[PDB]
RNA sequence: UUGACUGCGAGAAUGACAAUUCGAGCAGGUGCGAAAGCAGGUCAUAGUGAUCCGGUGGUUCUGAAUGGAAGGGCCAUCGC
RNA sequence: ACUCCGAAUACCAGUAAGUACUAUCCGGGAGACACACGGCGGGUGCUAACGUCCGUCGUGGAGAGGGAAACAACCCAGAC
RNA sequence: AGCGGCGAGCGAAAUUGGACUAGCCCUUAAGCUUUACACACGUUAGACGAACGGUCUGGAAAGGCCGACGAUACAGGGUGAUAGUCCCGUAGUUGACGAUGUGUGUUCAGUGAAAUCGAGUAGGGCGGGACACGUGAUAUCCUGUCUGAAUAUGGGGGGACCAUCCUCCAAGGCUAAAUACUACUGACUGACCGAUAGUGAACCAGUACCGUGAGGGAAAGGCGAAAAGAACCCCUGUGAGGGGAGUGAAAUAGAACCUGAAACCGUGUACGUACAAGCAGUAGGAGCAGGCUGUCCUGUGACUGCGUACCUUUUGUAUAAUGGGUCAGCGACUUAUAUUCAGUGGCAAGGUUAACCAUCUAGGGGAGCCGUAGGGAAACCGAGUCUUAACUGGGCGUU
C-alpha cells in the first residue's frame, strides 16, 4: 500500500522552473520581460513608490488618533456568552472562556446570534439589543 | 462494526474507527508528512563568501582581453561557491490533530477490509528468544506483522528485535506509516481499545 | 542531491550528431555547428514537402503541354477541352500516360479537340 | 521576517468593511479662497478607488 | 441690502489617481420684491500649490494610578 | 487663428432582424510605456529626406506562403 | 503603542504561556576555594561472545539449487562476485593493581568582606549619550563640566507638571539553575558530496608556485583477487620502444596501467570529385558498390529546383552590429521568514494551538491568532452607526 497512496487531482502542482529552455516558455528572459530595473536581480520598486511623483502615502493627509481605552477593550458577541461556563459572565469568566484576552479590561456584548441560557452580567456594558435577549433568556444585567 | 478475535469472543467496535471510509488523499498526506519528519535535513554547500579566499579581484576590469571576474570563487568558475548553497533545512510539516487521527482511523478501517487487522484475544512470548515468537507467528501464519500490544513486554520486544518485518509496538507507538508498511497488524484485544480510545 | 549532467547531456549530443551524418566538415562532427544545420535541415524539408508538390505539377505540366503539342494542342487548350469533355484525369495521370502510352494521350488529345 | 507596515500608509488609510477610508486632501491650508460648497463636500472621510488600493494593501500587510 | 449664508444634497460632468466642475431639492436663519419669485458671490472660462511640521481660535473626543493639565484628535483658519 | 452658408463621414441615443461568447463587473499573474513603413487628413520642413510631430486605418513588430529581379513595413493571402 | 527629513525606516511595554528557580550578608551570611578524612559513584588496557553443508556457474562464491541451523546477535565492516552461520565485530555477559573524575558527608585554611546600612550622594544648570523614543509637551537612566539636599517627621518612582493616593528604600556587597559557544575527544546519524564535487587540501597542501612583504595559493585519486609487476629469447645503443615467451579470468588489466566518451589525428575500403561559382543543406535523382532477393536495405551522390549560419540586441540584421576556435565537464529565479491569492484536504460557526512537557512524528500544552459586526478621529454606540440643531436625507454597514 506504500506503493498505492497518491495525492488529490489538484493537490499538487508542479512549480515554475523559469530558465530552462524554449519549450518550457520561460526560457531566457524567465518571464521578467527585457531590460530595466525590474529585470534586474534585486530590481523589485518598493510598494507605494510611483516613479517619484508625491505618493497617495504623503499626498493624502494623516487623521485621527488611537485611544488607549480601544487598546484594552473587546466587543462580545451574544452567541459567544454560551461558551461561559456558570451564569456570571464577568470579565474573569470571559477571560477563562477564552473569550477575551487576559489584556482585557472593557467589555461590550454586542446583539449577534442568539442566548439560551440565564446569565447575569456583571460589570460589562450590553447593548440595548443584547440586554433585551439576556432578560428574554431570564438573565440579569447587574450595574 | 464487530472484530472477529481469536482465542475469544468477536469485539465490539465504533464504526467511526473501524468503518471509515478510506481516504487516500488525506492518508496521502499524512504518510508524506511522516517521511518528512523522518528527514535530518542536515547538508550545507559553501557561497561564494563561505569559500576559501576569493578576496582580490583577478585581473583589471579592463584591457587585458579576458572576461570580468571580481573573485576567483565566483559560481562561474570552477572550485567556487555554489550559486544558491543549502544550509541545514527543517523539513518537518504540521499535522493538524483531527487530520492525523483521520488518517489513523482511515488506516485501520482500510486495514479490517482487507483483512490485515488480525485481532488475537493476547499476544505475549514467555521467554526473550526469537525462535519462540517465530515459532508464534507461524501459528498465526504471518511472516511479516505489526504486533500492537497495550504494553510491550521486554520479552516480546527482545525477541522482535532481530526479526525483520516483525516489530512489537504499544499503542501509544503505532504510526500511520507502520499501519501501512507491514503486511499484516496483529492487535491484542485490549491494544484495540485503546486504540479506539486514542483516536478519538 | 547533486545532479551530474553527463549522461543525459551526451545523448542529446549525440542525437543531433547521429542527425548530422553526412554534412561537411563541422557539420557533422561538431555540437554547435551540426546542430544548426540539423534544424536548418528540418527548416528546408518543411519548405521542400510543400514546394515538391509545386515542382512535380510544374513537371507534369510541362509533359502534357510537349504531348499534347506533339498531338497539335497547347496545354491550355487541351485542359479545357478535357473540362469541357468532363475527363477528370489529374496532371500526373496524363504526364504518365503522355510518357508511358502515347497512343492514348491521343485520344485524350483528339477528345480535348472535339469539346473545344 | 514579519512584514513591517508602512506606518505613513497606516496613519492615513483605514480599513473598514467598505474598503480603504481616508482623509481628502486640500484642507489642511488655504483655505479662504476655496469655496464652502468644496471645503464642506471634502469634510468626510472616503473609500479609496480600485487603482490605489493593491499598493495601499501592499503597504498594509496586517490591514 | 449681506445669499460673497451654515448644514446637506437627488443627480450628473471630468479625471490613472490626487484633485476639479455643475446641481434641483431639504433643514435652519436671512435680504430684496406688492407678489410670482430671485439670491449658496461676480457673463463664463485664468487669478494657483499636495503632504509633513508648526501657529491661532473653538470643541472638550482623547490623555499612561486617580483628578486636573500638557500633548494628541476633530472643526475653523494661518504659514510655500 | 474670417463665416450669410454648409456636406460626406464620424459620434451619441433609440427601435428592430440576423450573426457572433460579445459587453460589463470582481479577483491572480504579466509584459509594455525606443516603435517602423505604407495609405488618407494635417503641422513642421523646401506640400525635401528611409526627416520630424499629431490624427486615423493597414502591415511589420510578433507573420510564414505567392507576387513586386533581389526588397520587414507595398499587392495577394493568414502556415495544426 | 510609539519613534521617524512622520521619509527610508526603527519598534516597546503592560499583560500573559513556559524553562529554571534561591536567596544571603555588612554585629560579617549563603555560597565559593582549599585541605585532608572517610565513604559511595563513575571513568581509564580489555575478555568471552551463537549458528552451514552439499551441489551448479565461475578465475574466484558470499550468487543459484537443495536441505539445515543461530538470533536479547540480520548494527557495521572485511573476505577472489552479493555472507545471520568464514573473519572482525554486534546483542549480551564480564574486567581496573594503580591512576583519575564526580557527589556526599566530616574537617581545615581562606575567601566572600565593601564593615557597620550607604553625601560630593539624590536632585539641579550647561554639553553629550542610553532608553523602541531623533528633544519633542519628554518622564526615566549614565555623566564631561559647574553645583548640591533631605536624611522615615525623610526620600525615590508611578512618561511634562501639580495635588491626592499607591508602591518602593538609592547612594555597600555576594549568589546556583534555566542561557551562549566548540578549535579539541568519543560514538552515532544523514532524501549531504563522491575527485571540475566535498575542505584550499582524499595524493607528503597552506605544500609547489607567486610576491620585498603583509599576503595569495594550486594541480595531482583508481593495474590486479593476489605482483603472480613479465625468468628467458629476439631487434636495438649492455638504450628508448617493441615482439615472442611466461603470469593472470582478462595484458587494447603491462605500471604513459578500471571504464575509456568527445574534440582532434591517422591507416584501410566503397562511392564521389580537376569547365566549376556563394550558409554546403533540402526536395528530387542517374550511376556505382555492398548486402538481401529488384514498384527492397545500406553507403556514395553526377545532375536539377529551392536556399544569405546561430545568439543577442533592435523599428529593422545575411549583415561588414554583439558573442562564440572546438570538445568534454561546471555555470544563472534559490533558501528562510512573513503577507496575500488559488488548488487540495481536515474540521466547521467555529478552526487552530505556540514555546514547552512528553514513555518524544502520539498525547498533553488554550497563552495566543483568525472567523463570528459594523460605524465613528474618538469616547462611545451597536444591526446599526457617523454626519447635523435635525435630516426629505446622505456615507459605510446589516442580509
Amino acid at each position: 500500500r506504500l506503493n498505492t497512496l497518491a495525492p488529490a487531482a489538484g493537490a499538487k502542482t508542479s512549480a515554475k522552473r523559469v530558465g530552462r529552455g524554449i519549450g518550457s516558455g520561460l526560457g531566457k528572459t524567465g518571464g521578467r520581460g527585457h531590460k530595466g530595473q525590474k529585470s534586474r536581480s534585486g530590481g523589485s520598486v518598493r510598494p507605494g513608490f510611483e516613479g517619484g511623483q508625491m505618493p497617495l502615502k504623503q499626498r493624502l493627509p494623516k487623521f485621527g488618533f488611537t485611544s488607549r481605552k480601544s487598546l484594552v477593550s473587546a466587543e462580545v458577541r451574544l452567541a459567544e456568552l454560551a461558551k461561559v461556563s456558570g451564569d456570571v459572565v464577568d470579565l474573569n469568566s470571559l477571560k477563562a472562556a477564552n473569550i477575551i484576552t487576559k489584556n482585557i479590561e472593557f467589555v461590550k456584548v454586542v446583539l449577534s446570534g442568539e442566548i439560551n441560557k440565564a446569565v447575569t452580567v456583571k460589570g460589562l456594558r450590553v447593548t440595548k439589543g443584547a440586554k433585551a435577549a439576556i432578560e428574554a433568556a431570564g438573565g440579569k444585567i447587574e450595574e | 462494526m464487530e472484530l472477529m478475535v481469536k482465542g475469544a469472543d468477536a469485539l465490539t467496535v465504533s464504526e467511526t474507527t473501524f468503518g471509515r471510509e478510506f481516504n487516500e488523499a488525506l492518508v496521502h498526506q499524512v504518510v508524506v508528512a511522516y517521511a518528512a519528519g523522518a528527514r535530518q535535513g542536515t547538508r550545507a554547500q559553501k557561497t561564494r563568501s563561505e569559500v576559501s579566499g576569493g578576496g582580490a579581484k583577478p585581473w583589471r576590469q579592463k584591457g587585458t582581453g579576458r572576461a570580468r571576474a571580481g573573485t576567483i570563487r565566483s559560481p562561474i568558475w570552477r572550485s567556487g561557491g555554489v550559486t544558491f548553497a543549502a544550509k541545514p533545512q527543517d523539513h518537518s510539516q504540521k499535522v493538524n490533530k483531527k487530520m492525523y487521527r483521520g488518517a489513523m482511523k482511515s488506516i485501520l478501517s482500510e486495514l479490517v477490509r482487507q483483512e490485515r487487522l488480525i485481532v488475537v484475544d493476547n499476544f505475549s512470548v514467555e521467554a526473550p528468544k526469537t525462535k519462540e515468537l517465530v515459532a508464534k507467528l507461524k501459528e498465526l501464519e504471518l511472516t511479516d506483522a505489526l504486533i500492537v500490544t497495550s504494553e510491550v513486554d521486554e520479552n516480546l520486544f527482545l525477541a522482535a528485535r532481530n526479526l525483520y518485518k516483525v516489530d512489537a509496538r504499544d499503542v501509544a507507538g503505532i504510526d500511520p506509516v507502520s499501519l501501512i508498511a507491514f503486511d499484516k497488524v496483529v492487535m491484542t484485544a485490549e491494544a484495540v481499545k485503546q486504540v479506539e480510545e486514542m483516536l478519538a | 542531491p547533486r545532479v551530474k549532467r553527463g549522461v543525459q547531456a551526451r545523448a542529446r549530443h549525440k542525437k543531433v550528431l547521429k542527425q548530422a551524418k553526412g554534412y561537411y566538415g563541422a557539420r557533422s562532427r561538431v555540437y554547435r555547428v551540426a546542430f544548426q544545420a540539423v534544424t536548418k535541415a528540418g527548416q528546408y524539408a518543411y519548405r521542400d514537402r510543400r514546394a515538391k508538390k509545386r515542382q512535380f505539377r510544374q513537371l507534369w505540366i510541362a509533359r502534357i503541354n510537349a504531348a499534347s503539342r506533339q498531338n497539335g494542342l497547347s496545354y491550355s487548350r487541351f485542359i479545357n477541352g478535357l473540362k469541357k469533355a468532363s475527363i477528370e484525369i489529374d496532371r500526373k495521370i496524363l504526364a504518365d500516360i503522355a510518357v508511358f502510352d502515347k497512343a492514348a494521350f491521343a485520344v485524350l488529345v483528339e477528345k480535348a479537340k472535339a469539346a473545344l | 521576517p514579519k512584514m513591517k507596515t508602512n506606518k505613513g500608509a497606516a496613519k492615513r488609510f483605514k480599513k473598514t468593511a467598505g474598503g480603504i477610508k481616508y482623509k481628502h486632501a486640500t484642507k489642511r491650508h488655504i483655505l479662504t479662497k476655496r469655496t464652502t460648497k468644496n471645503k464642506r463636500q471634502l469634510r468626510p472621510n472616503a473609500i479609496l478607488p480600485k487603482c490605489e488600493v493593491a499598493a495601499v494593501i501592499r503597504m498594509l500587510p496586517y490591514a
